DNA sequence: ACGCCAGACAGGG
RNA sequence: GAGUCUGCGGCGCGCG
DNA sequence: CCCTGTCTGGCGTTCGCGCGCCG
């Protein structure tokens, strides 16, 4: 316990609190460092204080100052809140809120919130479509797939190497139609995943084979409509890559969609004839 | 769906257990080499472009169809953790 | 012919009955028939489609002469200025039942094949409220503040809905809007808070051998004062199915084996035996027994994978509970809370989180009789016996139903309405709270739709007293509160193995999920939710080596799952080839040396 | 190689502020215009915290990976990129003790 | 198929002393329904140039041989003052419909 | 508070010029207080719309204002009662305070009126928020008309008396969103408004004064007036909307024309005739197709798209400019340094991409040459050069490409460079360069479309004019709507519009049919009777009668009840046209449906579509400064987010590995990603994961602050998450 | 604005 | 034998 | 000095995506 006294401040990196051009010049640099400075500037104003001589009354206000900005990098808001000058009477984010809350450091951690291989668009039922499957734009998958298509592209004579492949693709008016094929062939097997608006239940999440197909829209299966509470109005859904052997074993074989016909919830099957099915079978 | 999936999951104790061994499976079938199978000849794994399916497209669907037979084995601790690798690479080619 | 229930259980049956995938075969040709059949029968709305009854004309005005009788009733004096308001609304709200059973009785008889109707009587589309507004008539429409307006909707949608009642109308759209909206948040907090402690329970076991079973209740005591009844049958249903007996049970006379996990048909099986009269409760494992601390078995989970087959260690039950339990809230959480029959989300969070209800009822700490006093001011319920009796001041607004005259076990309704858990427990005892919360937390799901198994919820309300008071130290002193297993461990060793039996005397105590997710042991999954402020002060201050099991936690670190393939059961299996196996007998045998 | 099995949170010694501490930032200078280089000692001085560049050091006398673990003679770099730079504390010392608002705030003052 | 107006470079300007912009009378020659006689006749391109104060009708295409026009008083524009139209307008025999995206001409 | 004017089509924009916001300056309304306020209270009457507010979290705080509503001296909507003394109505009109409102007996405008003399004795009137049936003597004060009590933007839908309030507000927005069309036709079915709404809106182009037409451009109508006067007026040829929409004022009066005062000299970016129109009037049958349209979507036929009926000009704005580095200005310029001339062919002029060139994605937009380096050369970059030509452009490609998605033909291209001439060029900024390019959207199936009411979906299947819904006349539906969607939802007033469409069609007329007031369903019957002469009228005098397949729909109809039983096929079919279902055959097979089916012309309009429908798909790309989380913007798509709520989802499932892939090798492994990316590129088996930054910012995060956190072994000892940059020297 | 938990202090024997 | 640097916090709105 | 009660002090309140703006 002799600790929880602070002599020394720790001062956060140099890059993580950003020091950056922004346009024409502008430089803008994370506000930890507005309060760093304060803390900086009352020591330092302090030693030299108590250095040219030391009237009681102002040695006091300063280290209260002092203190006060010690409590402004750790947490900021307890006791009063630390002010930008005139232009945003905004918090400085201090290190208490950084790591508190919602969109928190300890959130953006625990929740970590950007794939590499991912991607989105609007959904549309696809009637023929088998649980099993799913309709994938293949310009999507283009992107998508992107490496593991580029090797492939070296496998056959499309392609001398990776960076021709890539040059090859930068442009849509330079993709030999060979390449589809290529893309086609490279996702034989493989299956993504496609993630809901709210996902509410593990099944708002589920594999399916990607079947490539024209246009901007993404073919989901009507009966999965139910797990997703997702209709046609609009609804987009994402989608993502499972990039180990391992991520794709697991997810073919205990993701897919047609494996977990059953709710977790209840014994009740979650595959159910839906609204336009049952009014079919029923007349 | 895929094929006997329903068989698969009772050969195993416990369905994630199952994944853990298809996937392994198909870990192996690559890296020593892709003929590390036991059940090539008259009917195999196919593709359509041509039947060149036989050589290399997915790995774990060659997995799955051969665990679906009773040639494989899958232990807790069958084969000792090292000694397994060397005796894989002596016996299986391709690089 | 085929409803979505009928086709329901033709999937459920083919499920069980021939396999998985063909199925799923099966799945599809519904799919396909039925798009197909659904085009050529040529069921479309025309404005007309929507049939309106011509009763509706008769009940209309049957009901708006009987308001007639009641205004004279009170222009005269006899009815209270309440008691005329109260009136009107119950005759609307019959009338406007009255309509709707109407509507459908001329469907049913006059036009079975209706575009509308057949989609509302097939699990298709539609809701008996709904297509009341269209044929019969949209009626009762409250005010801003909740006092339901003396005018009804005369108009349906079908003919116009005039320029006013439309108006009035939009108070309890604007509120629905606004009050759906914060069921939503509301949901998804309580399924943070739901993971946010029953995260690190996983599916990790061999048949944990503490046989201290669940038994569960196939009839409810209160729904008319004391008449005994068979519960429902999805209720019971819910409890019993994929289950795994506790103890052997012999009843109608098939020999129910132990360990056996009761199937559908099973549970089926012992309700009819209940009919008959041979078994009130059922010896089952569950979770809310379950002697492996963190982490749940095999026998006392279930059956519930996605899979109909026993449970598979290394599921994540936890999670796929608190799931299963976040999801129905988000759909009946906004019904429950709007309004007789159910009071919603407020009470899923009052329930969860322990905590001291609206209308409070006085429990009887003794159990004896109770009996009633009459004194002007305040009422008085008093459990006694000849030695003593627990006043119960019980002001004005409280209305008593127990009589002069009987008895009242521990913890029994002295008072009417909603009960505080911490009093429960203190005089019915735990196991009491535990049956309690689960069943008065599905009451608002069953009265909404929902059919959730009860075993998510007992996974969670274990977690919620997974904690204990101490008032009789040894290694450290008597205040605190402590994790109940461990002092299961500390409490076997120090009578077992290490002589000198200091008991460690402790109080079950009952906790909110918030409050243990909050003061649980380790504080990174703390860290997360509460206030990190704090939850990192402590276990500062106290070098807290958080050993990392649960997946909360095990997640920030970006480290592999404690439990699922992480499963330290399955992380480590190998495969072979009999080619390799030979080749590796080959390696055994040239170790003899010379 | 080892797996990362336990955390543990533990307050700090102010020896351990130094020991994670490379380098004191004793001065409030942030970059000067002129040049977009750090300033003095300041806040993102590279010695301090870390190689503005790559593998290359600050004057150039070992500019490559083969004496990637090395410090140069007349100048001290040791190098991989700039992620030592991300990865590096610096400590404050502070005239006369303050105390965490963290311990001192908490509704139960963990301190009162 | 295909369109050239002798000033114009792209589909979204507008011609002076002419009402119509390029998209509205590129619509109108869709309308167009030519009939040509034999196969010899694959892509026959109509060519047509009016200026001043008329009105221009399908009709003002100059003839050709084996091709004849069954819509000739379909409106293409109405040229005001100092209209100056002169435009090639290609027509072609295929099946189906075509989006100028795919053939691009 | 000002924000940018949401310009989609001109109603949007107007509307977004009027609504009503709570939150601002903070000193009135803020966020999370709200349950009373976002309530609409009595005195919201006139003054407030009760449907205007918008679907999600900030909701009932922002709301346009009413019909005739206006605000006096002092922020107070009054709104226009008109008086009546005695049972006498006047057409006086008093714009009354909030507050002075309910001191009257006020009544609804459908009150029976002679003229000035009230028509029943017990007819209602609402006190103050209460609903009251008052006598003819009692009433002081009368409504204005229906319309006051909601939003012009709500004023326009057809059938508002019979939709339920929460798809009626889905409607009134959809509006809003409305994308001007090429091709702009007025609903079959108006309410009244649609021309004001064009006028008042500053869309079509109106006449001064009376006089003749001089010149008719197709950029400039000058008229002459009779006054002796003429004045030239141009017209917005193709202007960029905010949102991106074409805004064209094309003339629709001939040379030498006598013009009334205020016509149409020019119809508005989506103006038919004086009339406002958005999307497009549409045959459609209100049936069941396979699964195309299910649970909310929607079965175009092919026809639609033949006639570019379904089409929106797309105009994007990009740009670029040329920065002073100092390492060297980037240049613009023809010359891109690597590799092919097919790619510089559009970029005719140089450095600029030529007007008129079709620009595919991934072409060069515009030219830029900056410098490779931050500061030094390059060691092993210096020795490939040399090896093939050490001769060459130390310069980096740094070109405006054309970003995934779609691009169209480059329209317009601006080019500011040094000699400015009374612009505002930003410091740094040596030169900008603007490129429009615009696109026809043809409907397709990722668009999504809507009627008034509150019907939306997305395109599911474009099916062949050749075998969708074929009427008895060739006459074949436009689009095929799914009948679950309006049980559940409460809109009859589509079912409503479709009969009256219906009737329009053979009877060829439009109509309109006001808020609460509008047409009956007795009269909609009376007009389906007159369409039935014309639909199978011609068919009698043309030649024919009734079809087998016609009689057999009929005796399945009489078994169910839709036809009374023992009348001739011609006299119920009409019954049964009546009904607003007619007999129609599949097409596929040439078999009728069993059963009438409705159809008839709905008016349904396409939402824009923003950046978020045209998909974003990413496999690798940049990565944030501070955080090492995966980031886009201009070219690559950025990382989809991976919450918590979809941890826990594969946290259920055993996908211990498909976790751990999210949290290491896909977003913060900086050395697992590396290694993952050249795996994959030889067919190799991704590496195993790395610590997270995330993590690891973390933790320097919590050192920041005096607490210490230090990872463990099995034994309570060390174990080191960064690598080896933390130990000293 | 709210709701909820947990808290520290002050009043009545 | 290719790799840097920018995109942050907040606000408004709109979709599911 | 004890127990009880009262205002008091701190935290939390879905998820994801688009667009556009601003120091
Ligand atoms: C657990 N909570 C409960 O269920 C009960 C207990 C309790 C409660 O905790 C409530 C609230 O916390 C309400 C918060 C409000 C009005 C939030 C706004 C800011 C919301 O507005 C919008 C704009 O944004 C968000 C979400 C939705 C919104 C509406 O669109 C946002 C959240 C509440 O309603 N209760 C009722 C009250 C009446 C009475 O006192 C009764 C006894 O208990
Ligand atoms: N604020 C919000 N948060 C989360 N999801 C939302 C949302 N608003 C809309 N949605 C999602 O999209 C759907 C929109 O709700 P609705 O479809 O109106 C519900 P509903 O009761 O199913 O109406 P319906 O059955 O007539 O279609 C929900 O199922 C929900 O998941
Ligand atoms: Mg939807
Ligand atoms: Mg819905
Ligand atoms: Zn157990
Ligand atoms: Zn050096």
């Amino acid at each position: 316990p002799e600790w929880m006294i602070l002599e020394a401040v720790p001062v956060l990196p140099p890059d993580l609190r950003p020091m950056v051009q922004v346009d024409g010049g502008r430089f803008a640099t994370s506000d930890l460092n507005d309060l760093y400075r304060r803390l900086i500037n009352r020591n330092n104003r302090l030693k030299k204080l108590l250095a040219q001589g030391a009237p009681e009354i102002i040695i006091r206000n300063e280290k209260r100052m002092l203190q006060e900005a010690v409590d402004a990098l750790l947490d900021n808001g307890r006791r009063g809140a630390p002010v930008t000058n005139p232009g945003s009477d905004r918090p400085l984010r201090s290190l208490t809120d950084i790591l508190s809350g919602k969109q928190g450091r300890f959130r953006q951690n625990l929740l970590g919130k950007r794939v590499d291989y991912s991607g989105r668009s609007v959904i549309v039922v696809g009637p023929q479509l088998k649980l099993h499957q799913c309709g994938l734009p293949k310009r999507m998958a283009l992107e998508l797939f992107k490496p593991f298509l580029l090797k492939k592209m070296e496998e056959k004579g499309i392609a001398p190497n990776v960076k021709a492949a890539r040059r090859m693709l930068e442009r849509q008016r330079d993709i030999k139609d060979e390449v589809w094929d290529a893309l086609e062939e490279v996702i034989h097997g493989k299956v993504v995943l496609l993630n809901r608006a709210p996902t509410l239940h593990r099944l708002g999440i589920q594999a399916f084979q990607p079947v490539l197909v024209e246009g901007q829209s993404i073919q989901l299966h009507p009966l999965v409509c139910e797990a997703f509470n997702a209709d046609f109005d609009g609804d987009q859904m994402a989608v993502h890559v499972p990039l180990s052997s391992f991520a794709q074993a697991e997810a073919r074989i205990q993701m897919l969609s047609a494996h977990n016909l059953l709710s977790p919830a209840s014994g009740e099957p979650l595959a159910k004839p839906s609204r336009d099915i049952i009014l079919g079978l029923y007349y | 769906a895929e094929p006997g999936i329903d068989k698969l999951f009772g050969m195993v104790d416990s369905k994630y257990r199952l994944t853990v061994v298809v996937a392994k499976r198909a870990q192996q079938l690559l890296r020593h080499g892709f003929k590390n199978t036991v059940l090539e000849p008259e009917e195999r794994p196919k593709m359509q472009t041509l039947e060149g399916l036989f050589d290399d497209p997915n790995a774990v669907t060659w997995a799955m169809k051969e665990l679906l037979t009773g040639r494989l084995v899958f232990g807790e601790n069958l084969v000792p953790e090292d000694r397994l690798q060397k005796e894989m690479e002596r016996l299986y080619p391709v690089e | 012919p085929q409803e979505k229930n009928s086709l329901k259980d033709l999937v459920y049956q083919a499920f069980l009955r021939l396999g998985m995938e063909k199925t799923a075969r099966l799945l599809d040709a519904l799919k396909y028939y039925g798009f197909t059949f659904s085009t050529t029968s040529g069921i479309t709305i025309g404005i007309d489609d929507a049939v309106i009854p011509e009763e509706k004309k008769q009940y209309l005005e049957e009901a708006d002469r009987k308001l007639l009788q009641i205004e004279q009733a009170y222009e005269m004096g006899f009815l209270t200025d309440r008691e005329r308001y109260d009136q009107i609304l119950q005759l609307w709200t019959e009338t406007t039942e009255k309509v709707t059973q109407a509507v459908f009785k001329n469907f049913e008889e006059n036009y079975p094949f209706n575009p509308l109707y057949v989609m509302a009587q097939s699990g298709a589309r539609g809701n008996p409220q709904q297509i009341r507004q269209l044929c019969g008539l949209r009626g009762l429409m409250q005010k801003p503040s909740g006092e339901t307006f003396e005018v009804p909707v005369r108009s349906s949608f079908r003919e116009g809905l005039t320029v006013l009642e439309y108006f009035i109308s939009s108070h309890g759209a604007r509120k629905g809007g606004a009050d759906t909206a914060l069921r939503t948040a509301d949901s998804g907090y309580l399924t943070r808070k739901l993971v946010d402690v029953t995260h690190e329970i996983v599916v990790r076991e061999a048949d944990c051998g503490t046989t201290n079973y669940i038994s569960v209740p196939l009839f409810q005591p209160d729904e008319v004062t004391r008449s005994l009844r068979l519960r429902k049958r999805a209720d019971i249903e819910a409890g019993l199915y994929g289950r795994v007996l506790a103890r052997e049970v012999e009843v109608l006379g098939v020999r129910l084996e132990e360990g056996r996990y009761l199937s559908m048909d099973d549970v089926h099986l012992l309700i009819k035996a209940a009919e008959a009269g041979e078994i009130q409760e059922v010896p089952v494992r569950s979770p809310l027994t379950c002697q492996t601390r963190y982490g749940v078995c095999q026998k006392c989970y279930g059956y519930d994978l996605s899979m109909a087959r026993p449970v598979s260690i290394g599921e994540a039950v936890g999670i796929v509970a608190a799931q299963s339990i976040g999801e129905p809230g988000t759909q009946l959480t906004m019904r429950t809370f709007h309004t007789d029959i159910t009071q919603g989300l407020p009470r899923v969070i009052e329930l969860f989180e322990a905590r001291r209800p609206k209308a409070k009822a006085v429990i009887s700490e003794i159990d004896g009789v109770v009996r009633i006093e009459e004194t002007e001011e305040k009422l008085s319920v008093f459990v006694e016996s000849e030695g003593f009796s627990k006043e119960y001041k019980l002001p004005k607004e409280a209305r008593l139903l127990v009589k002069d005259g009987d008895y009242v076990e521990a913890g029994q309704p002295l008072t009417r309405g909603a009960i505080d858990p911490h009093q429960l427990l203190e005089a019915k005892g735990p196991e009491a709270v535990e049956r309690y919360l689960v069943e008065e937390i599905q009451k608002v799901y069953r009265a909404q739709g929902v059919k959730l198994h009860d075993k998510h919820i007992e996974i969670v309300v274990r977690q919620m007293m997974k904690y204990v008071e101490v008032t009789d130290p040894g290694d450290s002193r008597l205040l605190e509160g402590q994790v109940l297993e461990k002092w299961d461990v500390e409490a076997l060793n120090e009578r077992l193995i290490a002589e000198g039996k200091t008991p460690v005397a402790w109080k079950p105590l009952l906790m909110g999920v918030t409050k243990s997710a909050l003061s649980t042991k380790s504080w990174l999954s703390a860290a997360s939710f509460q206030n990190t402020t704090h939850v990192l002060t402590e276990a500062a201050i106290a070098g807290k080596k958080d050993e990392l099991i649960g997946l909360k936690e095990n997640v920030i670190l970006g480290r592999l799952i404690p439990a699922g393939t992480g499963s330290d059961f399955v992380r480590f299996t190998q495969v072979v080839d009999q080619k390799t196996l030979k080749a590796i007998e080959e390696a055994r045998k040239e170790a003899v040396e010379a | 190689k080892k797996e990362v099995r336990k955390v543990r949170i533990a307050l700090a010694s102010p020896e351990k502020i130094r020991s994670w501490s490379y380098g004191e930032v004793e001065k409030p200078e942030t970059i000067n215009y002129r040049t977009l280089k750090p300033e003095r000692d300041g806040l993102f001085d590279e010695r301090i915290f870390g190689p503005i560049k790559d593998y290359e050091c600050a004057c150039g006398k070992y500019k490559r990976q083969r004496f990637e673990g090395k410090v140069c003679e007349r100048c001290g770099v040791e190098v991989t990129k700039s992620i030592v730079r991300r990865y590096r504390m610096g400590h404050i010392e502070l005239a006369t003790p303050a105390a965490h608002i963290w311990f001192v705030k908490d509704v139960p003052s963990k301190i009162g | 198929t295909s369109v050239y107006i002798e000033d114009v470079l792209h589909e979204f300007s507008t011609i002076p002393g002419v009402k119509e912009d390029v998209v509205e009378i590129i619509l109108n020659l869709k309308e167009l329904v030519v009939r040509f006689l034999n196969p010899s006749l694959q892509t026959v391109t109509l060519l047509l140039k009016a200026e001043g104060p008329k009105e221009v009708k399908a009709r003002d295409f100059l003839p050709v041989a084996d091709v004849e026009i069954m819509n000739p008083d379909l409106h293409i524009a109405t040229l005001e003052e100092g209209g100056r139209l002169n435009m090639e307008v290609r027509v072609d025999r295929g099946v189906g419909y075509v989006p100028a995206e795919k053939h691009g001409i | 508070l000002s924000q940018f004017k949401d310009e989609t089509n001109p109603l949007s924009s107007l509307r977004h010029k009027r609504r009503i916001s709570a939150l601002g300056p903070g000193g009135l309304t803020r966020e999370r207080a709200g349950f009373d306020v976002r309530d609409v209270h009595r005195t919201h009457y006139g003054r407030i719309c009760p449907v205007e507010t918008p679907e999600g979290a900030n909701i009932g705080l922002i709301t346009s204002l009413a019909a005739y509503a206006r605000v006096d001296e002092l922020g107070f909507i009054r709104t226009p009662y008109r008086r009546v003394v005695g049972g006498v109505v006047t057409d006086e009109v008093v714009y009354m305070t909030a507050t002075e409102e309910d001191r009257y007996t006020i009544a609804q405008a459908n009150t029976p009126l002679e003229g000035n003399r009230i028509a029943a004795e017990r007819v209602v009137a609402r006190r103050k928020g209460e609903p009251v049936i008052v006598s003819p003597e009692e009433v002081e004060f009368m409504d204005v008309s229906p319309k006051q009590v909601f939003s012009v933007n709500t004023n326009l839908i057809p059938f508002l008396e019979h939709d339920d309030a929460n798809r009626a507000l889905m409607g009134s927005n959809m509006q809003t969103q409305a994308v001007p069309l090429i091709r702009a036709q007025a609903p079959v079915v108006m309410t009244g408004l649609e021309e004001r709404v064009v006028r008042d809106s500053l869309a079509a182009l109106y006449a001064e004064e009376d006089g003749e037409v001089a010149k008719v451009d197709g950029n400039r109508i000058v008229v002459r007036y009779e006054d002796g006067r003429l004045v030239e007026y141009p017209l917005r040829r193709f202007y960029r909307s905010n949102q991106g929409t074409a805004l064209d004022q094309r003339p629709r009066v001939v040379v030498g024309q006598r013009v009334r005062k205020g016509d149409l000299l020019a119809d508005g970016p989506a103006s038919e005739n004086g009339f406002l129109a958005l999307g497009q009037n549409v045959l459609v049958a209100i049936m069941p197709f396979d699964g195309y349209n299910f649970e909310d979507a929607i079965v175009i036929s092919e026809e639609l798209l033949k006639r570019d009926f379904y089409t929106s000009i797309h105009i994007e704005r990009y740009e670029i400019e040329a920065r002073d580095t100092k390492l060297g200005p980037e240049r613009i310029t023809r010359d891109i340094p690597h590799l092919s001339e097919a790619a510089l062919r559009d970029l005719d002029e140089e450095g600029v991409v030529r007007i008129g060139a079709e620009v595919k994605p991934g072409d060069i937009l515009v030219g830029r040459t900056s410098f490779k380096g931050e500061s030094e050369p390059t060691p092993e970059e210096r020795l490939l050069r040399s090896i093939f030509g050490e001769k060459a452009r130390d310069v980096k490609d740094t070109s405006l490409r054309v970003p995934p998605g779609e691009g169209g033909i480059v329209v317009r291209t601006v080019r500011l460079r040094r000699g400015d001439p009374g612009v505002e060029l930003k410091p740094g900024v040596r030169e900008v360069v603007r490129v429009y390019v615009a696109q026809k959207r043809k409907l397709q199936v990722g668009d999504k479309l809507a009627n008034r009411h509150g019907n939306k979906g997305v395109v599911a299947k474009i099916l062949p004019v050749e075998d969708m819904p074929h009427l008895p006349d060739g006459t074949p539906v436009d689009v095929i709507l799914n009948p679950l969607g309006v049980p559940s939802r409460m809109n009859l007033g589509q079912i409503l519009e479709t009969h009256l469409g219906l009737a329009g069609y053979f009877l060829g007329q439009r109509y309109i049919s006001p808020i609460f007031d509008g047409a009956k369903e007795p009269e909609i019957k009376e007009l389906l009777a007159q369409a039935f002469e014309v639909y199978f009228g011609k068919r009698k005098g043309e030649g024919f009668g009734v079809d087998k397949r016609e009689v057999e729909v009929l005796r399945r109809a009489e078994k169910l009840g839709l036809v009374t039983p023992g009348k001739t096929p011609e006299e119920q079919l009409k019954e049964l046209f009546l009904q607003g279902k007619v007999v129609l055959y599949d097409g596929r097979t040439g078999e009728p449906i069993e059963g009438p089916i409705v159809v008839g012309q709905m008016f349904i309009m396409k939402l824009y579509h923003m950046v978020e429908d045209k998909m974003h798909a990413r496999s690798t790309g940049p990565y944030s400064l501070i955080t090492q989380q995966p980031l886009g913007g201009k070219a690559q798509f950025g990382g989809q987010r991976f919450g918590e709520m979809e941890v826990w989802a594969l946290e259920a499932y055993g996908a211990a590995h498909t976790l751990q892939e999210m949290l290491t090798l896909k977003s913060d492994d900086i050395e697992g990603r590396n290694a993952a990316y050249e795996a994959i590129i030889k067919g190799e088996d991704v590496p195993e994961p790395s610590v997270p930054e995330s993590f690891r910012v973390l933790v320097k995060e919590l050192q920041a602050l005096a607490l210490d956190v230090q990872t463990l072994d099995e034994k309570d000892n060390p174990v080191d998450i960064f690598e080896g940059l933390a130990s000293k020297r």
